[PDB]
């Protein structure tokens, strides 16, 4: 369901960080905790922000017409 | 250039009227959607 | 033989043919998985 | 927030929090009659009957349908359909009264007796207002 | 120099970590304020959609490009469509972008900030850049297609501030704090043994003079220096986000004089 632009609490973006953060996982093999603070989420609200969102969409995708 | 209907499966535009009942060209798939409008709508973006 | 009537089946079940399909099977289906 | 109501950030639900989706669905059918004699999918006007609606036909395409990009609200009417009887009687959807939003998907189709069938989808984003719970 | 001061720490392109000092409580606050609602902006504010065969709805798409930040510079010499005389809007007070994206891949096409496109004439004047900041330059990641998924849209950007809607805001997040060592009292720690044990530190201790147990409570004490830490999104220049902050805030109190004179006539 899409990677929300910009943190509902405080308003940084965070509309591209999800391809990196999804990639600094699979391939570099970080733990989550760490990937976040590499891509300068520093406070909780932005940081909750991408740890948590369910990309759904990419199931959507899957369908058809 | 210009349709009318669509196919749930063969997203293929179709364009009917009354008697030529409500199928296909080639899968039955009796559905069938009803293609966007012309008038574009508009949106706020808030 | 003979027919007598229609019995409604339970999606899932193994007279229904979502029972066997799989993902890619369903998500053709329209089902979701 | 006394008494079990809450605050909420307005900022963030500008931002998206908590806002969602909602759909909806009105059905119909073209009724047949033994011996003979049928309804329509149509955009009626006067001719005989003036059983109408207030509300306004015009979103209506001639097969009787909106296109599913058009706005609807008030009582607009979603579906066209009339009912001949001893000439034109309506049979006509209108938009739930209260509700409003955009068509999202109009469903054409035919039912076991070979009966034209139809299904309308108006679809609407809901934000999190003063009222709501949660 | 003369009156309220600064001694910005650290410092770059998307933070100020600064030390106003000698100033009001009141005043450093209505700055932190004006900062976060309103400084002008560029934000999408129409969104007209002529093909969609996404995953998404409309308005869902929508939403999200008026949140997308753009470049917002030289906002300050595009009007508001309000006021602006064109029956609607025009190149005097609006930017135009499109976009379009088409499941060519046999792979998931994205589709990016990067890929609007400015249509009307900027007259010459940063505005309406989608803002990246992206590692590989693309920017919010908008949004996905499959096989033949279409998406034929129209943007226009209008000016705007945070109060009329957040997208217009170019604050982000304000860090705020003052008298790390609580010597006005303006708390009471709550504890279970030590107050002093069981509350974290402030790194804004250490440039600040310690407590020493012995001497009274100082009740004269009054509060100054502020440690603030102004983020920023990219429509605008972190340092800007501060110095429009403080010109906004500096023509709020203007216009009070100015009404407060056009009601002496009479
Ligand atoms: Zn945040
Ligand atoms: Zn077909
Ligand atoms: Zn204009």
């Amino acid at each position: 369901m899409i990677v929300p632009v910009r943190c509902f609490s405080c308003g940084k973006v965070v509309g591209d960080k999800w391809e990196s953060y999804l990639n600094l996982l699979q391939e570099d093999e970080l733990d989550e905790g760490t990937a976040l603070s590499r891509l300068g989420l520093k406070r909780y609200c932005c940081r909750r922000m991408i740890l948590t969102h369910v990309d759904l969409i990419e199931k959507f995708l899957r369908y058809n017409p | 250039a210009t349709l009318k209907y669509i196919c749930a499966e063969c997203s293929s535009k179709l364009s009917l009227s009354r008697t030529d009942a409500v199928r296909c060209k080639d899968c039955g798939h009796r559905i069938l959607l009803k293609a966007r409008t012309k008038r574009l709508v508009q949106f706020e973006a808030r | 033989k003979v027919f007598i009537g229609r019995l409604p089946i339970m999606l899932r079940s193994k007279n229904c043919y979502l029972s066997e399909a799989t993902e890619s099977d369903l998500y053709k289906l329209k089902e979701c998985p | 927030n006394q008494e079990d109501s809450m605050i909420m950030n307005q900022s963030s639900i500008d931002r998206g929090l908590f806002r969602s989706l909602f759909f909806r669905s009105y059905m119909d059918q073209e009724k047949k009659y033994g011996m003979s004699i049928t309804e329509t999918f149509e955009k009626p006007q006067r001719t005989n009957t003036l059983r109408m609606k207030h509300g306004t036909y015009d979103k209506l395409d001639d097969d009787g349908l909106i296109a599913p990009g058009v706005r609807v609200s008030g009582e607009d009417v979603i579906i066209g359909k009339t009912t001949p009887i001893s000439s034109k009687r309506d049979a006509s959807t209108p938009l739930r009264s209260t509700e409003n939003g955009i068509v999202d998907q109009v469903l054409v189709t035919t039912n076991q007796d070979g009966l034209k069938f139809v299904k309308v989808r108006v679809r609407t984003t809901k934000i999190p207002q003063i009222g709501d719970k949660f | 120099e003369e009156g309220p001061q600064v001694k910005i720490r650290e410092a770059s392109k998307d933070n100020v970590d600064f030390i106003l000092s000698n100033v009001d409580l009141a005043m450093a606050n209505s700055l932190r304020r004006v900062m976060i609602a309103e400084i002008p902006t560029l934000a999408i504010d129409s969104v007209e959609v002529e093909t969609n065969t996404t995953v998404l709805a409309d308005e869902f798409i929508a939403h999200r490009l008026g949140l997308i930040p753009l470049q917002s510079m030289d906002i300050e010499q595009l009007e508001y469509s309000r006021d602006c005389f064109c029956e609607d809007h025009c190149d005097k007070c609006s930017v135009v972008l499109t976009l379009q994206a088409f499941g060519e891949s046999e792979s998931t096409t994205n589709v990016y900030s990067k890929d609007l496109v400015i249509v009307s004439n900027l007259m010459g004047r940063n505005i309406g850049h989608p803002i990246i900041q992206d590692k590989e330059g693309n920017g919010v990641l908008i949004c996905k297609l499959r096989k033949g998924q279409e998406l034929k849209l129209t943007c226009v950007a209008k000016k705007g501030i945070a109060k009329e809607h957040a997208k217009w805001g170019p604050a982000a997040a304000i860090e705020f704090e003052y008298d790390p060592w609580n010597k006005l009292k303006h708390t009471d720690y709550w504890y279970e043994q030590d107050s002093a044990k069981e509350w974290p530190q402030s790194k804004n201790c250490e440039y600040e003079d310690p407590p020493n147990e012995g001497d009274p409570f100082d009740y004269k004490a009054q509060a100054d220096t502020f440690y603030m830490n102004v983020e920023s999104v990219g429509s605008i220049p972190v340092d800007q986000v501060v110095v429009r902050g403080i010109d906004t805030l500096q023509k709020k109190v203007a216009s009070i004089l100015l009404a407060l004179t056009q009601m002496d006539q009479d």
